[PDB]
DNA sequence: GCTACGGCTATACGG
DNA sequence: GATTCGTATC
């Protein structure tokens, strides 16, 4: 059929959740026709997407989308060419008359909307072409950028757009719609469950959906009928056991570099990810109180720099084993 | 013909090596249906891709593992293509930087629950996998991607959001020499014991192509047999590695850092990964007794440094140099 | 439809159109839709502009069924729609030119009984500036010169061969029935000059006015320094003329009138460059002097 | 149809009366076009200082009725190489007036993202005919235009627009739009703004936008920090002194609870705690080392994404350890 | 009333400033390109600007072509600023060696392309190169022999986007002529070096003795000696030398000599970074002033290779171990800058600046090389086939897929001691 | 019938 | 600019 997170993609701006801000002013414009010219920007998985087709749905209908609404995302070629050509032309061709009963059950606003998804990684050659386009054309056209960074965002683009940005999805934020979706796919959870599905899939929904559809297969395919445990979600994720985790503690407690490095090749041996094991050790040593002040902090730098030197990708193991040799010496 | 592919299982109930990553995959299989997109992260060898190729022979019945190599060309960019019933093959590795516009139109291609399988996706550029964020998302209903990765620390956030995270862990000592010695069995070396296949599977670090390599390649030096003493015949490079860590170790001057960089440029010439250059550098210098526990310590902060420096940058040489230098003046 | 005219020959509208191909090849035109017909107005860097008028007569099947507005005004492209109407014949294809309003396609269709085409064009927003800034002003006329189609098209071609970097007007009248009109070239050859005859059936009328467009004075000489890049815009034009009407006034503004239903009437107007060089217009008129 | 505009297009000042803030540059302009003679300009400063608005009303000006056919406009929307420069400037630039009105004005705007060759082959085309023509250029990096070109340019410096210029133009729409604002609220919008016109009119719509009755009801400060998700001055404090006073657990209780109650985003609160430290004692020479790169690391770092958690974790920890240079 | 380089032009062959081992090479090498037998058809003469490569070639033929022509003088140059009405200017150099090779017996005359064609223009480049190439291979019995003095220049900063390189940052002969061309056995190409202070100083003693009156009239000729040594130790170059001397000898007043700056070279450039400038003592000014001059050839990757690769040869060696480790530390950091020019500046400044602290006279430096990185590529582009190779055939005999990374590190060197062994047995 | 011309085309150059 | 070899000359 189809995956859990495309068939619950909010079809309507009132299925949009904890996103209040934005979909309010979405919906009160779309009563009036001075939409501005619009910055999306948040964690993935945020609901930005959805939300302008949302959008883009109410205020023209399936019709009309076609002939007033252009697309153009990451997929497509989205150089200084296509923008000062495509765009252009599109912005510059007026908006096609509505037919009578587009007037009549759509608002049917005077502008067109041109969505640029995943627009932090245009080059900034590229979005300089877009700032009079954006200015000019601004009573027949309006411009929806949607990005993951507003930092890649030039700032005049970033001033001309109006700064809607979407909240990450928590365990208070989308935990409602988690629960629909689980009431609706007749999901049994324990008590407790979806907010580790939520916690693990931090400032993220579409994660913890797929966590959640994974969870529901693998019940089923047990057969047993009983209730999806939080374990299980925590080992599908990809989260290192607890039992691991205070093991790798206690071989950095005794600082022996043989055995920390050891125990490291098994570790990387049992195939664990970095990202997962550096975050619970960051929740493991931050929490716990035995600690004092100056080695939370040390501690605290030394996982900031773990993460950076991981997000740039580099070898998990020789990090790994950096930090954890950094913490027995600390 | 190799015992690599030759004793390759084809099927779910063939592999007996993971036990709850079979049952796992027999899980996801029950629904070929609702397929997410699956990421498959863990230590090379571990048979990630045949764990792939069993889980969509299930799907799709049998022939998946069938060959139907052809060749394909891009704007020129002519990389070959293997194709088979319900199953694609993308690599990386024959397209750096430059991968973005070959998979885009690999992927509108393919789409015209059809499944490609792009392996070491951690050799994606950051370019492609921005393409394929969108990709995967948009025809969700005509393809499935399913990637393996030793690990998914270069992936993007929302390409591992996208997508399905399964773990595949390493072969354990017991059970990789439970499959040499049905390995063995199948074509009889007389092995004189069975400890020698437990030293070959310490000797493979958990690689269990490394094991089979190695297993037939003593077994034709000692003319289809085996021996308590045979010799353990490790990678040529992995020998040079451990001879340049010697000479680090014993020559602390600026000619042997000349002599270091040429054997350095011969890895690199040997088509080496640098960043597995360092790794196996910094872990063998780790394995000499005579340096003290500070030494290692410096050693492993700089092999840090030294490769997200690597990995934040163009030219490899500067950087291995870099770390060679530092440490031995650490060791001085 | 608010509008709607039906056509049968096209190689006249073809031509009409094809008369715009010498300004910009591929951009954007604008359509003036009103009761006495349709017209075409393009106009290239703000220097020089094109208005092309085609009669109701023209047509046989107008309506001009809008009531809204006096006049209808519509921005497409150039080489789509001259596409469209060069699609020639074997049986008369009866256009059907239409524009339903705002929000509408300018839809072009053609039906050749076996065939039945159709096309349709999105149209752009507006120029968004006054059109109506090249018009010269009839009051400070220097002179106005009439020259028959084919030998003005033959100077221009002459011109663009040689390649006529720069241009110049040269124009005087003189007491003793004797007309002066040619233009100069500045091109890689150096000053070059095409004199156009005297005799009436070349040059029918020449009136040298002194800046009032009413007394005609002899000996005083009109100089226009005009880019031959924007000169040679009208020179296919004139070659489909029958007689060529040349006005300049002291403002520096070139009107052309091309005519060749009332025929078609193509009114252009060109500035005039600005003439850096002082001694330039006295050498021109050291070398008129022969 | 003006209605059916965003407030920063429809409030384009189109008079030179209406361009509040820069004043100087308006007298200066003025007298300048007065006394008929107008120097090549060159507008500069950050976005949204009105370089644009400033430009086309004064052209409106000077050229009535006709600042179409005298006045030029080329923008990085538009291809402006080295053809474009030798062609269709220089056929502008080199012909006669329409109605010898006076000189015609060539605006270049956005003048920094060009070529260094067109920027090159542009100067003798502005010496050439500076008789009729006058060049405006338009800018928002000075370091991308040719020293020679910026030679031969009048410079003129739009700085960010002050207080009261942004309170009358707040006012000007509140009047326009049938709208109340708190004046706290109106102080928010002026922090926020930080000297951009566009950011006030845009967060302005948004809260009239937000409200459920944008006629009877005021536009509070609450208000302007929900509509664009920004964090309050009381709740950046309330981190600041947690971070600096309590121990390490209660100031990361603290951090989650202000970044989870309201979804305020972490860069927002590392800039307000950068504000906030910015007016502090701070003897020794050293805190203000650690605090600064620090910051900027994890400022750094963030806008490449990673965990939210580490990184806030590295703010409180870094913060702590450069207030220990402080005893 | 006209330019000193002229005029007082070389008139025979001892006049023209070149060295004795240079003239007596290059008289050797055209005596044995006009022999019947044809070792060598092409004369590939290169140099800097201005040292004696176009005006030794006349002479010589002056003396050479007249005694081996037939009987029933001068030089062919081919002249880039004919634009023939039907002819597309790449046809103008076709037609040009096309019609000079009917110039053997009776006609015989030398070939001498000093103005190159349009080479930035990749089309009417590979065209060049495609015609000077058929003309080694032609089968043509007798060719008359050719002469191309490719003039080096670094060529300066430019606004094209990508045009490849090469030719984009220098016109030496190699980023014209292409390695077979080079390589082939009948090319001999006689290199030029700037003209020595004591032939310079000679030939301006000449013009100056040839023309004294005014000398002496402006109080000039006993401040001679000085400007004519000034003039011989700024500049290699004879042309400008001479030009300088007769616009410092026609002036009335106090201006100061100035000449042409030359471009300094790559190996001359590593060595002022790792070494240093006798003429200037401080680092700043040199590295402002060699950034300044020449910054298309500090910006390529290839100066950073060349430090990283040529910092070995200050006391042979046998410098401190932590020298070397800042060096490449600081080299590391810089290719982790992506281009920017601090980077460039940096990783220059700090080998100087390292290079300083421990200068130590009375030690013996070694010789320099250029990175060995080429060599690198082409060995991995042939690994690169070996393991396409491996695996076309791996996947032809069975259905078995292999990653490349697994063919680098663990199949590629299993392959032959498993496939070859086996097939001993057979 | 041949002409002088409209459309086609091979193409050196363009950016 | 540094090294090694090589003539040529005062
Ligand atoms: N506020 C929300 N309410 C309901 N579902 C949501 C919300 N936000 C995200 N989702 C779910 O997320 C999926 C679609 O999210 P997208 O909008 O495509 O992702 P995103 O916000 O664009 O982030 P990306 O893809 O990294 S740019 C669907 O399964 C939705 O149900
Ligand atoms: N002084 C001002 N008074 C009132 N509104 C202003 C003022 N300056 C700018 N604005 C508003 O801000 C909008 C954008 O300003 P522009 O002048 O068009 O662009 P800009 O200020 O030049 O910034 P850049 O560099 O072009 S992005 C205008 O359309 C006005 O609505
Ligand atoms: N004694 C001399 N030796 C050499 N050239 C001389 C001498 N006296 C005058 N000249 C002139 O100086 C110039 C030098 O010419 P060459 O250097 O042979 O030409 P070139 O090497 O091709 O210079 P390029 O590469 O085109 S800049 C010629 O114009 C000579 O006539
Ligand atoms: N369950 C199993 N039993 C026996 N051999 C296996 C099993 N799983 C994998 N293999 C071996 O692993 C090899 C392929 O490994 P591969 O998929 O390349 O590992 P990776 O995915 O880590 O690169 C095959 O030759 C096969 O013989
Ligand atoms: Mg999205
Ligand atoms: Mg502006
Ligand atoms: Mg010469």
């Amino acid at each position: 059929q189809q995956p859990w997170v495309e068939k619950y993609r909010p079809k309507n701006l009132d299925e949009v959740t904890a996103q209040d801000h934005a979909v309010t002013v979405l919906k009160k414009t779309l009563k009036s026709a001075n939409l501005p010219h619009m910055l999306f920007y948040g964690p993935p998985g945020t609901g930005k997407t959805s939300t302008i087709l949302a959008l883009t749905k109410e205020l023209y209908g399936p019709d009309l989308m076609k002939s007033r609404i252009l697309e153009l995302n990451a997929s497509d070629e989205r150089g200084i060419s296509i923008v000062r050509e495509k765009v252009k032309n599109f912005a510059r061709l007026t908006v096609s008359k509505p037919s009578k009963h587009d007037l009549e059950n759509y608002p049917c606003p005077p502008y067109k909307i041109i969505i640029l998804d995943e627009a932090d990684s245009m080059t900034a050659d590229a979005q300089s072409a877009l700032r009079r386009t954006m200015e000019t054309y601004s009573g027949v056209t309006r411009f929806c950028l949607i990005c993951n960074y507003v930092t890649r965002i030039i700032d005049p683009l970033a001033s001309r757009c109006s700064k809607f940005r979407f909240k990450a999805l928590d365990a208070s934020n989308a935990i409602d719609r988690l629960r629909f979706i689980s009431e609706q796919e007749n999901v049994k959870c324990d008590d407790g469950v979806l907010e580790r599905i939520l916690d693990i899939s931090a400032g993220d929904l579409r994660r913890g959906i797929t966590l959640l559809q994974s969870a529901s297969k693998g019940a089923q395919y047990l057969g047993d009928g009983k209730n999806i445990t939080s374990t299980q979600v925590e080992e599908l994720a990809g989260v290192v056991p607890h039992d691991i985790l205070i093991e790798i503690v206690e071989k950095v407690k005794s600082g022996d570099f043989d055995e920390i490095k050891k125990y490291v090749n098994t570790f990387m041996k049992s195939g664990w990810s970095a990202a997962s094991v550096v975050n619970q050790l960051h929740e493991y040593y931050i929490t716990n109180d035995n600690f004092d002040t100056n080695f939370k902090n040390q501690i605290s730098w030394l996982l900031f720099t773990t993460d950076s030197r991981l997000n740039n990708g580099t070898n998990e193991h020789i990090q790994l084993l950096n930090l954890l040799v950094k913490i027995s010496q600390l | 013909s190799l015992w690599v592919d030759k004793y390759r299982p084809k099927s779910l109930n063939a592999l007996s090596h993971n036990e709850e990553l079979t049952n796992f995959l027999k899980s996801l299989s029950d629904q070929p249906r609702d397929l997410p997109h699956l990421l498959l992260y863990g230590p090379n060898g571990t048979g990630k891709k045949t764990r792939c190729m069993a889980l969509l022979e299930s799907i799709f019945g049998p022939g998946v593992y069938r060959l139907k190599i052809d060749v394909r060309q891009f704007v020129k960019l002519e990389l070959n293509v293997v194709s088979s019933p319900y199953h694609l093959e993308i690599t990386p590795s024959d397209m750096g930087n430059n991968d973005r516009i070959v998979i885009q139109e690999l992927l509108k291609e393919v789409a015209q629950y059809k499944c490609v399988i792009i392996n070491e996706a951690n050799s994606l550029t950051k370019d492609a996998q921005a393409a394929l964020r969108r990709t995967m998302e948009k025809y969700s209903k005509n393809i499935r991607l399913i990637m393996v990765c030793d690990s998914m620390s270069p992936i993007i956030a929302p390409i591992k959001s996208r997508c399905l995270l399964i773990r595949c862990p390493a072969p354990s000592d017991s059970e990789i020499s439970t499959i040499l010695s049905d390995v063995v069995t199948n074509e009889r070396i007389q092995l004189e014991t069975k400890d020698i296949l437990k030293r070959i599977a310490q000797a493979s670090n958990g690689n269990l192509r490394v094991s089979l390599l190695m297993l037939e390649s003593m077994a034709l030096n000692n003319e289809l047999a085996l021996k308590s003493s045979s010799p353990i015949i490790k990678p040529d490079w992995i020998i040079v590695i451990h001879k340049l860590t010697r000479k680090i170790v014993k020559e602390r001057s600026v000619n042997s850092l000349i002599e270091c960089r040429a054997v350095l440029y011969d890895l690199l010439a040997h088509c080496i990964p640098a960043n597995i250059i360092l790794k196996e550098l910094t872990f063998s210098l780790l394995d000499v007794e005579t340096l003290n526990t500070t030494n290692k310590s410096s050693i492993i902060e700089y092999s840090s440094v030294f490769d997200e420096r690597l990995s934040l940058g163009n030219k490899a040489i500067f950087h291995l140099e870099g770390f060679i230098a530092k440490v031995m003046c650490c060791l001085d | 439809n608010k509008f709607s005219a039906s056509t049968v020959h096209l190689e006249h509208i073809t031509t009409a159109l094809s008369c715009l191909t010498p300004f910009g090849s591929k951009d954007d035109v604008l359509i003036f839709i009103d009761a006495d017909g349709l017209s075409f107005v393009r106009e290239n860097n703000h220097v020089i502009k094109i208005q092309l008028l085609l009669s109701r007569e023209l047509f046989m099947s107008y309506s001009y069924r809008n009531e809204t507005e006096d006049h209808m005004k519509l921005c497409v492209k150039i080489n789509h729609i001259l596409d469209s109407v060069s699609v020639m014949n074997r049986d008369i294809v009866e256009c059907t030119l239409s524009y339903d309003g705002h929000g509408s396609p300018f839809v072009l269709i053609f039906e050749d009984s076996f065939i039945s085409e159709r096309v349709e064009y999105s149209t752009y927003l507006i120029k968004d500036f006054d059109t109506n800034g090249l018009e010269l002003d009839r009051e400070r006329i220097s002179f106005e010169a009439i020259i028959k189609g084919e030998a003005l098209h033959s100077a221009l071609k002459d011109l663009k061969e040689i390649g006529c970097k720069e241009c110049y007007v040269y124009a005087k009248t003189e007491a003793n029935d004797e007309n002066v009109f040619a233009l100069i070239s500045k091109s890689q050859l150096g000053f070059s000059k095409i004199k156009l005859p005297s005799n009436r059936s070349i040059l029918e009328k020449l009136q040298v006015f002194d800046g009032d467009s009413t007394t005609v004075i002899d000996g005083f000489a009109v100089i226009g320094f005009f880019d031959f890049t924007s000169f040679d815009k009208i020179r296919k034009s004139t070659k489909i003329a029958s007689k060529v009407l040349f006005r300049m006034d002291v403002h520096g503004v070139l009107s052309v009138n091309i005519l060749s239903y009332p025929g078609i009437v193509i009114e252009v107007c060109m500035l005039e460059k600005e003439s850096i060089d002082e001694a330039a217009q006295t050498e021109i008129e050291l070398l008129m002097e022969t | 149809s003006k209605e059916n505009l965003p407030w920063v297009e429809k409030y384009r000042p189109e008079t030179l009366d209406e361009v509040y803030g820069q004043n100087e540059v308006i007298t200066t302009v003025r007298k300048f076009v007065d006394e008929g003679k107008l120097p090549h300009l060159l507008f500069y400063g950050p976005p949204g200082t009105g370089k644009t608005s400033t430009i086309v009303a004064l052209a409106r000006e000077i050229y009535g009725k006709n600042y179409s056919n005298m006045v030029l406009e080329l923008n990085a929307s538009d291809d402006r190489g080295i053809d474009v420069v030798r062609n269709q400037i220089k056929d502008f630039a080199s012909t006669r007036q329409i109605f010898s009105k006076g000189f015609k004005l060539i605006i270049l705007d956005e003048a920094d993202a060009m070529t260094n060759a067109a920027q090159n082959a542009l100067r003798r085309v502005i010496e050439r005919y500076t008789k009729n023509t006058r060049f405006c250029v338009l800018a928002n990096y000075a370091h991308k235009l040719t020293p020679a070109l910026l030679s031969r340019c009048t410079r003129f410096r739009f700085q960010p627009l002050p207080q009261e210029a942004i309170e009358r133009r707040i006012a000007n729409v509140l009047v326009h739009e049938k709208l109340k604002l708190s004046p706290n609220a109106e102080k928010a919008l002026i922090e926020l703004s930080n000297g951009d016109m566009r950011r006030v009119l845009n967060v302005l719509q948004s809260c009239k936008a937000t409200l459920d009755n944008p006629d009877e009801d005021e536009i509070s400060d609450d208000v302007i920090y929900e509509c664009c998700g920004a964090p309050r001055p009381s709740d950046l404090k309330a981190v600041l002194k947690s971070i600096l006073e309590d121990d390490w657990g209660t100031a990361h209780y603290t951090l989650n609870k202000v970044r989870s109650a309201k979804g305020l985003a972490l860069i927002d609160l590392i800039e307000g705690i950068v504000k906030i430290l910015e007016d502090y004692e701070l003897q020794n020479e050293e805190t203000r080392v650690h605090l600064l790169t620090k910051l900027a690391d994890i400022e750094y770092s963030i806008s490449k994404g990673g965990n939210d958690q580490i990184q806030g974790s590295a703010v409180i920890g870094a913060i702590k350890a450069s207030f220990e240079n402080e005893t | 009333g006209e330019q000193w380089y002229e005029k007082f032009k070389p008139n025979c062959l001892e006049q023209v400033a070149i060295h004795k081992r240079k003239l007596k090479d290059v008289q050797e090498a055209l005596d044995a390109m006009f022999l019947p037998n044809a070792k060598h058809r092409i004369l590939l003469l290169s140099g800097p600007s201005g040292c004696s490569k176009s005006t030794v070639i006349k002479e010589l033929s002056k003396i050479l072509v007249p005694k081996y022509r037939q009987n029933s003088h001068k030089v062919t140059e081919f002249r880039g600023d004919c634009i023939v009405n039907d002819l597309p200017q790449m046809e103008s150099f076709s037609e040009f060696l096309k019609g000079a090779r009917y110039l053997v017996m009776s006609n015989l005359s030398l070939i001498l392309i000093e103005d190159l064609p349009n080479v930035f223009h990749i089309d009417t480049r590979r065209r060049f190169q495609q015609l000077i190439l058929q003309w080694l291979y032609s089968s043509e019995p007798l060719l008359p022999p050719l002469v191309i003095c490719i003039t080096e220049c670094e060529i300066p900063e430019n606004d094209n986007n990508y045009r490849k390189f090469g030719i984009d940052y220098t016109f030496s002969a190699e980023t014209i002529m292409n390695k077979e061309i080079l390589m082939h056995p009948r090319l001999k190409r006689i290199k030029f070096n700037p003209i020595n202070s004591t032939l310079l100083k000679k030939h301006l003693k000449f013009i100056c003795v040839q023309n004294m009156k005014m000398l002496k009239e402006k109080n000039k000729w006993n401040k001679r000696q000085e400007v004519i040594d000034y003039i011989a130790q700024e500049t290699g170059d004879i042309r400008s030398a001479i030009t300088t001397l007769q616009f410092w000898a026609t002036s009335s007043g106090s201006l100061p000599i100035s000449t042409r700056e030359s471009t300094i070279s790559y190996f001359h450039a590593i060595g002022k970074v790792i070494h240093g400038s006798h003429s200037t003592n401080n680092d700043n000014e040199m590295i402002n002033n060699l950034f300044e001059n020449s910054n298309n050839l500090l910006s390529k990757e290839d100066f950073k290779l060349g430090i990283l690769e040529n910092y070995n040869t200050f006391n042979k060696g046998e410098f401190s171990i932590s020298d070397a480790s800042s060096i490449v530390d600081c080299l590391s950091e810089c290719d982790n800058m992506n281009g920017l020019p601090e980077s460039n500046e940096y990783g220059l400044r700090e080998v100087r600046k390292t290079f300083r602290n421990i200068s130590k006279q009375g030690h013996n430096h070694g010789t320099v090389y250029f990175p060995r990185e080429w060599k690198v590529r082409k060995l991995q582009n042939s690994f690169k086939v070996q393991a396409e190779d491996w695996l076309n055939v791996s996947l032809y005999k069975y259905n078995a897929v292999h990653s490349f990374r697994n063919i680098t590190l663990e199949f590629g060197y299993y392959a032959p001691l498993i496939r070859k062994c086996q097939s001993y047995k057979k």
